[PDB]
């Protein structure tokens, strides 16, 4: 038997989707200026290919 | 208005930052020295041009009054 309140965890849904939607949408299309160079990862040379 | 805060992952990286004194080092390097370099060679140049103008006309009132 449980006693007292069962365990839970709490998460906030809204700010969480609403953080998703800005950063996906804004955050990955700043200019490149604001964007760094990633860590122990290899990375093209040429700025203008996807990678 | 100020904007730089672009040193985050180069305050990360020191090899980041070592290569970029490096490539400071060599655009001064070479900014400097072709630049000068270019400015002597001209000036070098037109002062040889005018040098042996100079010479010649020298060369022409010497011959031209026959001791």
């Amino acid at each position: 038997i449980r006693v007292g309140n069962n365990f839970a965890m709490e998460i906030n849904l809204n700010a969480n989707l609403w953080r998703n939607f800005l950063y996906s949408n804004i955050a990955l299309y700043l200019p490149d200026k604001l964007k760094y160079s990633p860590s122990n990862v290899k990375i093209s040379d040429n700025p203008n290919t996807y990678d | 208005t100020a904007r730089g805060i672009v040193t985050d992952f180069a305050f990360l990286s020191p090899l980041a930052s070592s290569a970029a004194s490096r490539s400071s080092a060599r655009d001064d390097k070479l900014t400097a020295l072709l630049a000068q370099l270019d400015s002597l060679t001209r000036e070098l140049n037109v002062v040889s041009q005018q040098l042996l103008d100079l010479r010649q006309q020298v060369s022409a009132l010497k011959a031209s009054s026959p001791p």
